[PDB]
């Protein structure tokens, strides 16, 4: 009861004290005895703001190690339950929360006189957070990479003691941040984290194989007495994992599935982007060709097939014609000249490409795929979760590789693998080559923590509000699976599907459809056939004559058309009432979410509609934070997509019903503590691979709506004002403000800028968001605000015309 | 076809080496040459060593280098006691003896060609081995050879029974093998003295003789108890033609004698 | 999914099907010119 009862008096102190440092004119809008109260109790004499919040924090700090003390007396049961140890995690993740606050508070402002008092918090906080890990905490062990990132800023005070604390933690709690601990092998505070790799690696290799295959490829050990030993470290990992190289051949015979047109393509762009940069560089050049002619040029492959086989006899003699025999000629050719090589060279082998459909002819090595007898037993990826402690007994291993392979019709064709396991059941998944998918492992673990956060909030949980989630695993930097979710197509293939042959036909042939018509419009208009048609449309139309033109132009498209969908697959009114109560919802969820993490690349074929239970699944996160706002040529200015056939399914409702109040039921679950969901999107914001650098080629390798290589030579990637603009949006932000915000931060010498903002603000006569405050806002104000920015008509009259607004 | 047949038949798997052996011994007769398999045989081995044979004998059809050629003895499996990876041992070490007693028992090759060479064999140590620790005792014996600290607990009846059942089958086939070895090679006899033929095998066949139950062949199951004297019968013939009669008849006169039966038959109310 | 045919590496009325013989290579386990026919009744369903 004492520790209780501190804990709730360093919280007040701590509420107190955040109010006015919130709002420190607040303390006059109070009566003069309540101010008077509030200054005794602050301790301090000064009657100054700065000094009334210095000493309740000081009371705050002071009530709640008083608490943590409490707690580390007489409190060792030793069947450690969630009973007991509720209130000692409870004292430990509070004191650890306010001091990690006060730290990120301090991060912030560049003049700190907060010095002598914020200088125990960092071995506190990290103290206090393994103790909590210790007693199984699940806001804890969320909470890992800010330690890993408290002990890179102060070093001196908390490397040896996690070092020697972390030590008592069991290494299964840490399988969910693995990626983290062994990205961090090579720099000076490896030490920290080796003892848990090496426990991971001794007790679930499986679970840590792929991560390090991940790092292996980029560790840069320094010449130093602690770099050898890191190196030697890693080394000895890396042969305690190559238990009998079963893994490393999974991957190759994974990777003999990609098309190698398309693998020759990446290469290409990567050392052409090599060949402009800096003057040439002999070493790296030749290091990327031998990289790709070990793959692409050698006949001797060890698991080459047929598919990869007959690509290399009929390309393999050009790479000798025009490359010098390992490089030499290419290291000399010019830029000018390589071009146009590796155009003459793409046409030839896009030609004739042909991907096959059996699994003999493309891959020999899962064709014949047998479980040897005392050999090592793979395993299907993707069964670590670090939620508790696994069972890999009970892990799926995979016992042999279906012979049927579906490629998809896309453009980097992906191929559609069926893994049989040992628990006779099928697990199809999606194999998709030279393509780094770690940022949307990332943006999955997100969604994942969201879901976590849903599940807690009363008004959420009511009402089973859910992310459908997939798996996603990364095994190198070129190749990952995708968990393929069954019986489920892409909105835009449901929405043509439901159109008869003559409204198809008029859909996609007829000069007078829109995606034609929006093309004559945006001439007309700016008189160009190019992108630039959206820079001078931006200046030339006004508001009224877009409105009227998409007004039209929705005019020509079906209204009922996922109406009429829901009604041709449901068979009583129930079924038709279910699937349409589930889209809403699910979309609704879907539209919140990505708005928080900003999500903007989402057309119609990134939503995926369960053809048995309705919901909206989300998919193709290449962009994220306001990146398809800030950094494409023609910006997104709308939240989310609420388009005309949206509206026209909820019919004769109004979009204020059932996705109105799921929305403000997620802003609110999704504000009420968004200190783990701002501290996750922190961690992903600060990711060493999500640099500028992998965002190019991520672009470069759809070529969807980015403009092009060489376009954007500066980098203007700035990893601050993406979480400042979410914690923004946590706090009660404007979107309209938002969206301004990151057109002045991505465009601001584009000569339509001003447009640019005058469209995404509104104006204040028939769109309100212009005529709300730009911060403060309630979640309803906030949601009221995204579905008008979502449905302006003059916002969508200027979208890109692969986004399909009118649709 | 042929060639593949050949190259699977030292798996582990029992009905598919029979069927493995089976199918190769009726498909060489017919082949372009259409000749005996001996004379297959013995045009094949010229072209490559007789390590091949030796590789396809000992090491396991599914994985090559899995058979017992890479593990003679059990002392070879660094991972912790299990019955599935004792087992595997077992059925390992019994493809290997039913693959030797197939093609030596029908003169396909020779008893001192394939046994008696200087290449690598591993059949002779794992067979005075597993005489010599396991075919006397029960799970235990295999139980304190796989990190003998922290021995395990007491096992379960079906654990025991088809531990016992493959331990019986592997003896009789090593009977078996010996019985071949003595009736067809005449001179055969010199490289199974080293250590497969010493005291081990005369110890478990006396005992076998007097009282089976002791190394683990259940009673109650007349499917192998009407075919264990036979090759117990077998075995003694063979051995009374042969130098061994000695070391026979001194382990099966201590083992039992007429006054045994008579203070055995002493008191009978 | 379906099957797909093995990509090659380079490179007699209608309603007639054949008759019910009796000539068969193999002898029956104890425990020529194809002949064509035209579709009986009990053939296809009716
Ligand atoms: N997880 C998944 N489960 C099932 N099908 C999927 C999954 N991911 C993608 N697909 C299907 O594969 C197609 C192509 O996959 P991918 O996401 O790589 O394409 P893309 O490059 O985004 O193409 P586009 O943007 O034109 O749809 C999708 O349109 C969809 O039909
Ligand atoms: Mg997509």
């Amino acid at each position: 009861a004492f520790r209780d009862q501190n804990i709730l008096l360093g919280t007040t102190y701590r509420i107190i004290a955040n109010a006015l440092s919130s709002e420190p004119a607040c303390l006059a809008e109070i009566e003069e005895d309540k101010a008077r109260r509030i200054l005794e109790l602050s301790g301090s004499s000064s009657e100054d703001s700065e000094k009334v919040i210095a000493g309740l924090y000081q009371r705050a700090f002071q009530h709640l190690s008083e608490a943590v003390q409490a707690a580390e007396e007489e409190a060792q049961p030793p069947s450690w339950s969630c009973g007991p140890a509720a209130g000692v995690i409870d004292a430990y993740m509070t004191l650890a929360d306010f001091c990690d606050q006060q730290l990120r508070k301090e991060e912030e402002n560049a003049s700190v006189i907060d010095s002598a008092e914020l200088q125990a918090y960092p071995a506190l906080v990290v103290e206090k957070m393994l103790k909590a890990l210790k007693l199984n905490s699940n806001e804890a062990r969320l909470k890992f990479p800010r330690l890993l990132q408290i002990i890179e800023r102060y070093p001196e005070e908390t490397l040896s003691l996690m070092t020697k604390e972390i030590s008592s933690v069991p290494c299964w709690q840490f399988i969910s941040w693995i990626s983290h601990m062994v990205a961090l092998l090579d720099k000076d505070q490896a030490v920290a984290v080796q003892h848990s790799v090496e426990e991971i690696t001794d007790n679930y290799p499986q679970a840590i194989v792929y991560p390090f295959i991940i790092s292996s490829e980029s560790y840069s050990f320094k010449d130093t007495s602690t770099g050898h030993k890191n190196k030697e470290f890693v080394a000895r990992i890396k042969s305690k994992l190559d238990q009998g190289g079963v893994i490393q051949d999974f991957i190759n015979a994974l990777d003999q599935l990609s098309n190698p047109e398309l693998l020759f393509k990446d290469w290409s762009n990567d050392v052409r982007a090599e060949l402009a940069k800096t003057p040439v560089n002999k070493k790296n050049i030749e290091k990327m060709y031998e990289r790709m002619y070990a793959a692409l040029g050698d006949p001797k492959a060890p698991g080459l097939g047929a598919f990869r086989r007959k690509f290399i006899q009929t390309f393999g003699k050009e790479f000798d014609k025009h490359f010098g025999k390992g490089g030499s000629k290419l290291l000399r050719m010019k830029l000018s000249d390589f071009n146009d090589i590796t155009n003459m060279l793409l046409l030839k082998m896009n030609k004739d490409s042909k991907p096959p459909g059996n699994l003999k002819e493309c891959s020999p090595w899962m064709s014949d795929f047998k479980v040897e007898f005392l050999r090592n037993e793979l395993e299907i990826p993707g069964q670590y979760d670090g939620r508790g402690k696994p069972l890999p007994e009970y892990h799926v291993r995979i016992a042999g590789f279906d012979e049927r392979v579906t490629v998809m019709a896309s453009l980097r064709r992906p191929k559609r693998i069926i893994i049989r396991g040992h628990d006779e059941r099928e697990h199809p998944f999606l194999v998709k080559g030279g393509e780094d998918l770690r940022q949307d492992q990332r943006v999955e673990q997100l969604f994942q923590v969201m879901n976590g956060i849903l599940a807690q909030d009363s008004a959420c949980s009511q009402r089973a509000l859910q992310l459908r989630t997939y798996s996603v695993v990364p095994m190198t930097s070129r190749l990952g699976l995708i968990e393929w979710l069954e019986n489920t197509v892409t909105l835009k293939d449901l929405l043509l599907n439901t159109m008869s042959q003559e409204e198809k036909a008029a859909y996609l042939s007829d000069p007078r459809a829109p995606p034609c018509e929006y093309k004559d419009w945006l001439t007309k208009m700016s008189g160009k056939h190019d992108v630039g048609a959206y820079m001078l449309m931006y200046k030339g139309a006004n508001r009224t004559e877009t409105v009227t033109s998409f007004r039209k132009r929705e005019s020509k498209v079906p209204a009922d058309l996922l109406k009429r969908a829901f009604v041709r697959m449901s068979t009583s009114p129930e079924a038709f009432l279910a699937l349409r109560s589930h889209f809403a919802s699910s979309h609704a969820l879907i539209c919140i979410s990505h708005w928080i993490l900003g999500i903007g690349d989402r057309h119609l074929n990134n939503f995926m509609v369960a053809m048995e239970t309705g919901g909206v699944i989300g998919i193709d996160f290449g962009h994220a934070f306001g990146s398809a706002t800030q950094f494409l040529p023609v910006p997104e200015l709308m939240p989310f997509r609420l388009t005309r056939q949206f509206i026209n399914l909820m019919l004769p409702m109004k979009e204020t019903g059932l996705m109105y109040s799921i929305m403000v039921h997620a802003l609110r679950a999704f504000r009420s503590d968004p200190g783990l969901l701002t501290n996750t999107m922190d961690v992903f914001v600060k990711e060493p691979s999500f640099d500028w650098k992998n965002f190019e080629q991520k672009m470069l390798k759809k070529g969807g709506s980015w403009i092009q290589e060489i376009n954007v030579a500066e980098k203007n990637w700035y990893p601050r004002q993406k979480i400042c603009y979410a914690k923004r949006k946590l706090a009660g932000a404007n979107p309209a403000v938002i969206t301004c915000d990151e057109l002045l931060l991505g465009h601001e010498k584009a000569p339509a800028f001003r447009d640019y903002v005058a469209v995404a603000r509104g104006s204040k006569d028939h769109n309100i968001r212009a005529q709300e405050p730009e911060s403060g806002l309630s979640e309803e104000t906030q949601v009221k605000c995204l579905m008008d920015q979502a449905t302006d008509p003059n916002i969508l009259g200027r979208t890109w015309e692969g986004w399909e607004p009118w649709m | 076809l042929v060639k593949w047949l050949l190259a699977h038949c030292g798996r582990p798997q029992t009905e598919c080496r029979h069927k493995s052996i089976e199918l190769f011994y009726k498909f060489v007769p017919l082949l372009p040459g259409n000749r005996s398999p001996n004379l297959w045989l013995k045009d094949v081995l010229k072209e490559e060593g007789v390590s091949f044979l030796i590789n396809t004998f000992e090491g396991g059809g599914c994985g090559q280098p899995s058979g017992i050629l890479a593990q003679p003895t059990l002392l070879y499996l660094r991972g912790p006691f299990s019955l599935q990876a004792t087992l595997c041992w077992l059925d390992l070490l019994l493809a290997a003896l039913e693959c030797y007693n197939t093609f030596i028992g029908e003169r396909t090759v020779g008893a001192l060609q394939v046994l008696g060479t200087e290449a690598q064999s591993s059949l002779l140590k794992a067979v005075a081995f597993f005489l010599e620790s396991i075919a006397m005792h029960d799970i235990i014996a295999a139980e304190k050879c796989f990190g003998t600290g922290a021995a395990g607990n007491r096992t379960s009846p079906q654990e025991g029974e088809r531990y016992n059942y493959s331990k019986c089958t592997v003896v009789v086939r090593i009977m078996e093998f010996t019985t071949t070895l003595l009736n067809t090679s005449p001179e055969g006899w010199k490289l199974l003295k080293k250590d497969l033929c010493n005291t081990h095998l005369m110890r478990v066949l006396v005992q076998t003789l007097c009282e089976p139950a002791s190394i683990g062949f259940n009673i109650g199951d007349v499917q192998v108890m009407a075919h264990l004297p036979d090759v117990c019968v077998n075995l003694m013939k063979a051995l009374k033609m042969s130098p061994y009669k000695d070391i026979l008849e001194t382990h099966l006169r201590e083992k039992i004698t007429a006054q045994s039966i008579e203070e055995l038959c002493a008191v009978n109310l | 999914p379906m099957f797909v045919e093995t990509q090659a590496s380079q490179g007699p009325v209608a309603g007639q099907i054949r008759a019910t013989q009796q000539q068969h290579d193999f002898t029956l386990t104890q425990t020529q010119v194809v002949l064509y026919r035209s579709y009986r009744h009990g053939d296809l369903p009716d």
